[PDB]
C-alpha cells in the first residue's frame, strides 16, 4: 500500500477535476467520463505494477453541438499530463508543436511540480492559439464545487454587446475580475470576456452579478 | 448631442412620482407661488404656499416637468400631470 495509493487517489481526483471543467468549458464530455471510478482508473493507467502513465492520461476533446452555436471559432482542446516531476523544455516543445499541427484553438498542460521558465517561454510563442498551465495539485478539489462558489457563465461577444447595450454601459463600469481568479483559469476567461454570475438571494431569490476579465 | 433625450414611447422610469420629485415639486412650485407666481388652482381660502402647492399637485395643475437622468447623461421627461401620486 504505502503511499503510492494516496498518491494515486489524488492523480485521479485531479483527473476529474480535469474532465469537469473541460465539460465545463463547453466541451464532449460524458457523465460516465467524469463519474470514471478509482479501480477503472488504475485498470486504464497503471504499468507492470501499478504505477501511474500519465503519458497515457493526456487528451483530446471537441465543442458540443450547443458550444458551436453560441461560439463557432472555438476550436477542439488538447490536455497533456505530465510522468516527469518537472516540465522542462524538451518535453515542452513537443506539445507546443502537436497544438500547432493539429491546429487546435487551445491547449492545456497540467504539470506536477513545476514548468521550468526556460520552457515557459514556449506558451505564447505559437498564436492565436493559447496555452494554459494547471498545477495538478491545485486540480484535486474542484474549487466551482464549493458552497459559497456561484455559478460563472462566459458571456459572447453578442452577449456581451447586449448586456453594454442594455444597461448603456461602458466596460470600465462593468464590476470586474482578474484575470488570474480561480474560476476565470477555470473557465480559461481570456481579457474582456464577461462572465453571468448567478447567485441566490435572502432579498430576491436568484440574483444576477457580470464581472468583466483583466 | 440630442440623442441625450429618450423619446416618450420607448421610455421606462416609474410611472409613478419619486419621494424627491415630490418634495421638489412641493418646494418649487410653494417658492413660486410664495414669489408671486400665477396660481392655476382654485384656492378655497388657502395662504400657505405649500398648502397651495400641494391643492396645485392634488388637482394635477402644476405645469412642471421633470427631467429624469441617467448615469449615460440621456433622459426621459415626465410631467407632474402624468405621474402616478401614490406617496
Amino acid at each position: 500500500d504505502q503511499e503510492n495509493e494516496r498518491n494515486i487517489s489524488r492523480l485521479w481526483r485531479a483527473f476529474r477535476t480535469v474532465k469537469e471543467m473541460v465539460k465545463d468549458r463547453g466541451y464532449f464530455i460524458t457523465q460516465e467520463e467524469v463519474e470514471l471510478p478509482l479501480e477503472d482508473f488504475k485498470a486504464k493507467y497503471c504499468d507492470s505494477m501499478g504505477r501511474p502513465q500519465r503519458k497515457m492520461m493526456s487528451f483530446q476533446a471537441n465543442p458540443t453541438e450547443e458550444s458551436i452555436s453560441k461560439f463557432p471559432d472555438m476550436g477542439s482542446l488538447w490536455v497533456e499530463f505530465c510522468d516527469e516531476p518537472s516540465v522542462g523544455v524538451k518535453t515542452m516543445k513537443t506539445f507546443v508543436i502537436h497544438i500547432q499541427e493539429k491546429n487546435f484553438q487551445t491547449g492545456i498542460f497540467v504539470y506536477q511540480n513545476n514548468i521550468t521558465p526556460s520552457a515557459m517561454k514556449l506558451v505564447p510563442s505559437i498564436p492565436p492559439a493559447t496555452i494554459e498551465t494547471f498545477n495538478e495539485a491545485a486540480l484535486v478539489v474542484n474549487i466551482t464545487h464549493h458552497e459559497l462558489v456561484p455559478k460563472h457563465i462566459r458571456l459572447s461577444s453578442d452577449e456581451k454587446r447586449e448586456l453594454l447595450k442594455r444597461y448603456r454601459l461602458k466596460e470600465s463600469q462593468l464590476p470586474r475580475i482578474q484575470r488570474a481568479d480561480p474560476v476565470a483559469l477555470y473557465l480559461g476567461l481570456k481579457r474582456g470576456e464577461v462572465v453571468k454570475i448567478i447567485r441566490k438571494s435572502e432579498t430576491s431569490g436568484r440574483y444576477a452579478s457580470y464581472r468583466i476579465c483583466m | 448631442l440630442k440623442e441625450k433625450a429618450i423619446p416618450k414611447d420607448q421610455r421606462a422610469t416609474t410611472p409613478y412620482m419619486t419621494k424627491y420629485e415630490r418634495a421638489r415639486i412641493l418646494g418649487t412650485r410653494a417658492l413660486q407661488i410664495s414669489m408671486n407666481a400665477p396660481v392655476f388652482v382654485d384656492l378655497e381660502g388657502e395662504t400657505d404656499p405649500l398648502r397651495i402647492a400641494m391643492k396645485e399637485l392634488a388637482e394635477k395643475k402644476i405645469p412642471l416637468v421633470i427631467r429624469r437622468y441617467l448615469p449615460d447623461g440621456s433622459f426621459e421627461d415626465w410631467s407632474v400631470e402624468e405621474l402616478i401620486v401614490d406617496l
